[PDB]
RNA sequence: GAGCCUCUAGUGGAUGUUUUACACAUGUAAGGGAAUUCGGCAAAAUGGAUGCGUAACUUCGGGAGAAGUAUUGGUUCAAUUG
RNA sequence: CCUCGUCAUUUAAAUGGUGACGCGCAUGAAUGGAAUGACGAGAUUCCCACUGUCCCUACAUGUAGACUAGCGAACCCAUUU
RNA sequence: UAGAAAGCGACGCGGCUUUUUGAUUCUUCGAUGUCGGCUCUUCCUAGCAUGGCCAUGCAGCCGUGGCGAAGUGUUGGAUUGU
RNA sequence: GGAGUGUGGAUUAGUACGAAAGGAAACCCACACGUGACCUCUGGUGCAGCGGGUGUGCGGAAGUGCAACUGCCAUGCUACGUCUCCUCAAGCAUAGCUGGAAGCCUCUAAGCUAGAAAUGAGUCCUGACUCUGGAAGACGGCCGGGAAGACGACCCGUAGUUAACAGCGGUGUUGUACGAUAUGAGCUUUCUAUUGUAGUAGCGAGUAUUUGAGACACUGGUUGUUACCACCGUCGU
RNA sequence: CGGAAGGCUCAGUAACGGGCGAGUAUUUAAUCUCUAGAACCGGACAACCUCAGGAAACAGAGGGGAAAACGGAGUAAGAGCAUGUGUUAGCAUGUGAUGAGAACAACAGUGCAGGAGAGUAAGAAGCCAUCCCAUCAGUUAGUAAGUAGGGUAAGGGCCUAUUUAGACGUAGACGGGUACGGGGGAUUAGGGUUUGAUUCCGGAGAGGGAGCCUGAGAGACGGCUACCAGGUCCAAGG
């Protein structure tokens, strides 16, 4: 179980641990501990404090979702599926075909 | 949580419902993520699927660039996903869509199989279909005819593909005969047009080049007379 | 010839023990901010230089650093006191 | 004196402060009377900033203090308490 | 509202208390530190709240007069040395 | 010696009761003040530990003194945190039962019943005089520790899962060591051979790699090495 | 291909807001006159077909398929720069970034690429006229100018760097108050005094401010985006 991310850190936050603060812009946000808090106040920049998940991930020492690149999965030709056409028949007239053009 | 499977081989679509253990193994994928049927199913071994898209259950699509797990509003053009202009051209707007991360929010996950293997699942592997339409454009036409890389006139092949219809399909009959029409090949009418091209270009130059002489032939002092204004 | 740090020249003893409470010299503190007390007593806050901008009243000299605001380290350059 | 005088303003609330009023127990003109500026470690009231003064106390440092070696007094005392 | 006495009780009469201020000068003038606040403990009852009851001009709600009872409670502020 | 006290909400109920308007009566749940403890969480504190900068010292860098400033933070301590708090017996005032005096009546003259946050016990803290047991040796000092502590006293250990140092596992705190190498807003044009070619550089804040590195602690896990078997007194048979 | 016109109003503006001349330092889809076009290849988007979300408003997967729609190839053409020669077109020579293109029907026609000149519309400019208060006398520092560059369809402090100190005022500067401006209206012997929201022309706005895509042309609101002031529907999520 847990109570959820931390979002300064990128730390996951233990059940029973941690709190929330909520501003007057009306958002609520979950913090690991009173460290991370405080340098949010102060605006230092996550990314430079090099111990943070966050940091790691931006740096490429940790895999993340930005590392994945992935691509739709490529598929091959199928024999002529056109609309009447059985597909058994194109088998067979693209065959017919290919030797009556050589 | 339904979930809608296309069979791309086949052409062939089914929806199912998920339980909730399968629905919790789905947690924390992503669009154009993998993972093998045995996740979803008892069975299933081997067959593997990759995740194309879904839905909100406030019925917002699911985008594939927006990494997160949360709704935004972003400002859409013509030509991106969520968005339909229609009246006016260089409109944009501002809509609700959702990160591609998947959790409890989502009422529909769309999958493609990549390839049934040796199973047999109902309904994808039990159907085998085709296309809508036909290809117009000669080249296009010409592969599906069978032929490559050799000349043909146009008849040949609208004569080769009909007779095969009547032939294949209904051993005999009017069914089938769509409309079959060419495109981007000369027919004769474009032949005796393109010819009168060639005509107009000819004339214009002679008539054009014959005036200068006629001109110069009268007056020598063209440049002297015409030029003290 | 301030405070802080060094060169020349000069300097030191009632013994051991980690040592409660109450003291005397000092630090820091969630949320609140004089509710404390005869009384903000004590403490905190402000602080140098450069620029912008400065009221009532006045014996016309002053008030005046009024008030109120912004800037400031290291490096590598231009320009010569801006 | 009566007296914490009456009316207005400052506070949630004013034996306080400031502004008015005046038969003033017992104001008043070099026994000097009245209105201001600049300057007071002078007396008094309010506001902003700031805070362990307070709600309500907690933790930590140095030096004494407890215990130990060496050295070594005084105030006070009818005393059986 | 009838009616002495639910509640009151004129004109008169008998007591108790030492928490007010007097009255007196017994003890202390070769010295018993004098007002208020702060802090902290215990006691008294002539009972304000909280518990059990009786009367009522007690329908109910809210009260008023009395009885046994001293276990637990009785605050934060403004002006002022009070 | 002494300890729990009170308030509110819901339900009875828009009910009884009243012409109407209005308008009551257990059990259960939430809280405040008081009492006794406790650190799992959250605040606070920074002695041990890791980092950063300013002025000036040890020729430079690295390691660092002094004046002091500053970010994080083990163990511990603490409240602004968390847990805690009823049951018998005899009976007051009163209201009653039976019942004479006094053929009737009557709570009272004998006798009996219900009865208060009050009283006396138990559960809670302190612990007088006692009681039951083992054995010819017992006990104290000296040596080393803490969960205990002003000093005594208390809880413990002394040839062993004993102590201390190292590996190798495990659990934390800080934030990415020294040195190399590459890059860097810009600024610059030096040298050797030798006539003309070739060789051919300097100065620089910072940033990235090697590197969740390096430092530091604790381990009731496991291997190696090293140290320890005494002595003095009192009472008894 | 049109939705940038017409319709409504007078808030703001003492000013390119108004009258008269002139045609540039500029850009212009349509339309006119003259002239004027040998080009190959590839995918998608919408609708269609099969699933199928959401309270609604509004959207998803997967697979075909067109153009005179779109992107690439060659190829004509071709900006700027430099020197000759003709102000100035044009021509010569060197160098070159860029880089396309529509046909169809016969009721007998309708379209579309390039140029040069017109035609329509804007942008910027010249001259002259414009209300009250002195109980408002000094105002301004991109302000006044110069050199060089960026920017724009285009001249220019329009913007920026270094130099020069200018510019405007008792013949009323600067500040404040007030105002849509004319053609015109009412009164009138003559000289005057008053008004003009209101058929024509030109300007500005679309609750208040600010940004913007598309296009030949908008800083557009019967287009989009955010704040401030107000509202409407919900199944509470929009
Ligand atoms: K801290
Ligand atoms: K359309
Ligand atoms: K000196
Ligand atoms: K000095
Ligand atoms: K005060
Ligand atoms: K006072
Ligand atoms: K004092
Ligand atoms: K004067
Ligand atoms: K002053
Ligand atoms: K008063
Ligand atoms: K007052
Ligand atoms: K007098
Ligand atoms: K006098
Ligand atoms: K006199
Ligand atoms: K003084
Ligand atoms: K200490
Ligand atoms: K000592
Ligand atoms: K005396
Ligand atoms: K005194
Ligand atoms: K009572
Ligand atoms: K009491
Ligand atoms: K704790
Ligand atoms: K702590
Ligand atoms: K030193
Ligand atoms: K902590
Ligand atoms: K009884
Ligand atoms: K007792
Ligand atoms: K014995
Ligand atoms: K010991
Ligand atoms: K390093
Ligand atoms: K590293
Ligand atoms: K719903
Ligand atoms: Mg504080
Ligand atoms: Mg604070
Ligand atoms: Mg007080
Ligand atoms: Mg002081
Ligand atoms: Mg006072
Ligand atoms: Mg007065
Ligand atoms: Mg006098
Ligand atoms: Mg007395
Ligand atoms: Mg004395
Ligand atoms: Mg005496
Ligand atoms: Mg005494
Ligand atoms: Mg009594
Ligand atoms: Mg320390
Ligand atoms: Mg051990
Ligand atoms: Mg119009
Ligand atoms: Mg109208
Ligand atoms: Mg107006
Ligand atoms: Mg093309
Ligand atoms: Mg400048
Ligand atoms: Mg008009
Ligand atoms: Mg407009
Ligand atoms: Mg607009
Ligand atoms: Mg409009």
């Amino acid at each position: 179980f847990y109570e959820g991310t931390c979002v300064y850190s990128g730390y996951p936050v233990p059940r029973g641990k941690g709190t929330y603060f909520v501003s007057l812009d009306d958002k609520s946000s979950l913090f690991f501990s009173s460290k991370y808090k405080n340098f949010s106040d102060k605006k230092i920049k996550a990314k430079r404090v090099k111990q943070t998940l966050m940091s790691k991930q931006f740096c490429g020492k940790v895999e993340s979702v930005h590392t994945e690149k992935k691509k739709k999965i490529v598929v091959q030709k199928i024999v002529r599926g056109f609309p009447a056409l059985p597909k058994d028949a194109v088998e067979k007239i693209r065959e017919q075909n290919k030797d009556y053009k050589k | 949580m339904k979930l809608n499977i296309s069979y791309p081989t086949n052409g062939t679509h089914k929806t199912f419902k998920l339980d909730f253990k399968a629905e919790q193994r789905l947690y924390g994928k992503k669009t154009l993520d993998t993972f093998d049927g045995s996740i979803i199913k008892p069975e299933w071994e081997g067959l593997q699927f990759q995740i194309t898209g879904g839905s909100d259950v406030q019925g917002f699509p699911m985008i594939k660039t927006l990494l997160t797990d949360k709704r935004k509003k972003l400002l859409l053009k013509k030509g991106d996903k969520g968005f339909k202009p229609v009246n006016r051209k260089g409109l944009r707007k501002r809509k609700t869509v959702r990160g591609s991360i998947i959790a409890s929010d989502i009422s529909m996950v769309c999958v493609s199989l990549i390839d049934a293997k040796e199973v047999a699942i109902e309904g994808l592997t039990d159907v085998v279909v085709g296309a809508t339409h036909w290809p117009k454009r000669f080249n296009k036409l010409k592969a599906k005819a069978g032929f490559s890389e050799d000349a043909d006139v146009t008849a040949e092949q609208v004569l080769k593909v009909i007779k095969d219809a009547i032939l294949e399909v209904n051993g005999g009959d009017i069914k089938k005969l769509p409309k079959l029409k060419v495109s981007r090949y000369q027919t004769e009418k474009q032949k005796e047009r393109k010819a009168e091209k060639i005509k107009l270009i000819e004339e214009r130059k002679k008539k054009s080049e014959k005036e200068r002489a006629d001109f110069l032939k009268k007056y020598p002092d063209w440049q002297k007379k015409f030029a003290t204004k």
